[PDB]
RNA sequence: AGAUGAUCAGGUUGAUAGGUCUGAGGUGGAAGUGUGGCGACACAUGGAGCUGACAGAUACUAAUCGAUCGAGGACUUAAC
RNA sequence: CUCAACGAGAGACUCGGUGAAAUUAUAGUACCUGUGAAGAUGCAGGUUACCCGCGACAGGACGGAAAGACCCCGUGGAGC
RNA sequence: AAUGCCGGUAUGAGUAGCGAAAGAGGGGUGAGAAUCCCCUCCACCGAAUGCCUAAGGUUUCCUGAGGAAGGCUCGUCCGC
RNA sequence: UGAGGUGUGGGUAGGGGUGAAAUGCCAAUCGAACCUGGAGAUAGCUGGUUCUCUCCGAAAUAGCUUUAGGGCUAGCCUCAA
RNA sequence: GUGACCGAUAGUGAACCAGUACCGUGAGGGAAAGGUGAAAAGCACCCCGGAAGGGGAGUGAAAGAGAUCCUGAAACCGUG
RNA sequence: UUAAGUUAGAAAGGGCGCACGGUGGAUGCCUUGGCACUAGGAGCCGAUGAAGGACGGGACGAACACCGAUAUGCUUCGGGG
């Protein structure tokens, strides 16, 4: 059937993008916590 | 009740 | 006497000690012949261990081949490869892709 | 009884038909035991078939031949080597022109395979 | 369709008794050998009885 | 006879299976040719043609050559 | 259905190749009548039973799968 | 001895399954062919099982070698 | 042919949204989504609690208790003076 | 610079291309995995095999030391 | 030779013991890394563009580290041969 997952890449960087979190301090300290950790991958 | 209905 | 090792190849043990149980302490003339005709496919591979073994006996001991007999014809088992099969609902159940190390001896009669 | 080996009666019919010109054609060919043991009785009555010579005994096997180049460079069918070379050569035999020899089984299935030509 | 109790090794090698498999009617080839399975062709010269036939 | 084993009939001084021939039964009047009709069609050749496992004949084909298993018979007591 | 009988295909059966899972205290794991935590393969008395498999059925192993959902308790919780 | 955690290995067991739906034969390569290549029949879809073009994937496309592991079998073949 | 299906781009966020109203749905999750922290919440409840030998050896009773499968004090046990 | 601190299921999640692989749309969750020999001196050469893998012959103190490679237990599988 | 008795051996396969192996990484040694601290220092970096990254740069194939189209680097001042 229709499953939960359909890609759409200018969806995910509109809601997951770099510049969606940065525009807020909520993805600014995901940011923040996400260099934290070491993570490679910042965002999506 | 026991009504035997085990998923 | 000579020893010939298969050493990791890719057959379960179980089918193998099929035809190994019966190959096991003839002549090595009536045995290429048994394993010809068989068929049981891992007996070319038992087969390519028992005229290595031959081949060792006549090349560096010289033990005059039409006077072979198989002497040891044990069956040990490999290190087993793990891979997993899809199964309905998200089972994921396994599979072992199982190995065998087939080894012959033969000597004198 | 006959055998069903493993098809459906349509599938029967064209495997049948298949084994059978291309038999008539290629004089040797390889297959299991069982399609051979299946296949030689309806290769000798369609030898018979040719004995007669006839234009409905022709139409009667026109019906089973498939229509497949018997010989190349002469533009011969199948249907024209039935009643040219096989029924002139079978002329004094009465049955038995197909024999069936064994051979050892296959490697891919175990299927026991057997030599079928035309004697 | 549960196995209540596993089976112990002896049980399994008792059913394992009749799991093995039967040498093949082989016997010699008249041809050249060696050796070759009763009512077939022989697979070293291809002959039988005694034309080779392939 | 039968899931497979097994059972039964048989393996070239022989009818075990297939083919071939002749039959039983089934279906119903084959193809081609000719006649009548503008034609669809009918009639004659002709109980025709065809026919899976049902019979009887016939070694034409396959059951080849071969190989394996299989006993030298314990001791007492009564007559021999 | 009375009342079921055939036929076709796929699985099941045989062979060749590959090959899991739930479950599992150990197990050389009969029946009847009793006894027992009051419903026994394992206890007592008796009755039967050469060893090992293959194809089927599902009466038992209070079978497996889910720390019963019913009922009760918790000076537990949640929604109204 | 926690329906403990992790790792390894058994039982079930050479058992279930090997995932709708047509293949057959002759040549070729090769150590090895029911599965690879070629040819000839036969079969299936055909308001699609045809053509292209988004989203999406991103090298999966082509050629030459290769076959360890992955092709629920094999493999000389492949989206490896 | 319509209170129609559907594509793309958007909006409403959990004591909230949305609901032709079922306690339905809000990423296989819903009488209150998921993640991380308080947090090793708490549990009068269930399970578990790892070497050996010797000496002595119980109780399942009374009272009280939002107490009845919990607790406290007496009764019974052990060690020392 | 020091431990009546740990020694590869321990000690940082991470002694090793670790916040990596992988899972999730996302926030986030989050592994497993050290050891040849002193020195590669890493088995020239011969035979079987298509190769892998073996048996000789060599290097080495040890080759049962030969690429998850020091020692190598038990479950498990085998042969006498 | 008969009749009646009494015994051994039988193994398709199996059980126990022993011998020889395979699988596996427990144990024993063993650190290349961690955990607590002590005595001192240092406690900020940035529009003269920060922290952190993407993309690149080696003759040579991918990655770690290093560096930035002056790219596996470039000067000056010392150490060292």
């Amino acid at each position: 059937m229709k499953r939960t997952f359909q890609p759409n890449n200018r969806k995910r960087s509109k809601v997951h993008g770099f510049r969606s979190r940065m525009s807020s301090k909520n993805g600014r300290l995901v940011l923040a916590r996400r260099r934290r950790k070491g993570r490679k991958v910042l965002s999506a | 009740a026991a009504a035997a209905a085990a998923a | 006497q000579a020893k010939a090792v298969a050493r990791t190849v890719r057959i379960a043990p179980r089918k193998a000690r099929l035809v190994m149980d019966l190959i096991r302490g003839k002549q090595v003339g009536e045995a290429v012949s048994i394993l010809n005709l068989t068929p049981r496919a891992a007996s070319p591979i038992i087969e390519k261990v028992l005229k290595s073994a031959i081949a060792n006996a006549e090349h560096n001991y010289e033990m005059d081949a039409n006077n072979l007999v198989i002497s040891q014809a044990f069956v040990d088992e490999g290190p087993t490869l793990k891979r997993f099969r899809p199964r309905a609902m998200g089972r994921a159940s396994q599979i072992n892709k199982r190995t065998s190390h087939i080894t012959i001896v033969v000597s004198e009669k | 009884s006959y055998r069903k080996l493993g098809r459906t009666s349509a599938q029967r019919k064209a495997m049948l038909r298949d084994l059978t010109t291309d038999l008539i054609i290629n004089e040797r060919i390889e297959t299991t035991e069982t399609r051979a043991k299946e296949l030689r009785s309806v290769v000798e009555k369609m030898i018979t078939l040719g004995k007669r010579g006839d234009l409905h005994a022709r139409r009667q096997a026109a019906a089973y031949i498939r229509n497949e180049v018997a010989n190349e460079e002469n533009n011969q069918d199948a249907l024209q080597k039935l009643f040219s070379d096989i029924a002139t050569r079978y002329e004094e035999r009465q049955g038995g022109y197909t024999r069936i020899m064994k051979l050892g089984p296959r490697r891919g299935d175990g299927a026991p395979m057997a030599i079928i030509e035309l004697v | 369709a549960v196995p209540f109790r596993r089976t112990s090794k002896m049980k399994k090698r008792l059913r394992r008794t009749h799991f093995k498999l039967n040498v093949p009617g082989m016997t010699e080839c008249p041809s050249c050998g060696e050796m070759k399975l009763s009512h077939r062709v022989c697979k070293a010269c291809g002959s039988y009885n005694g034309k080779d036939i392939n």
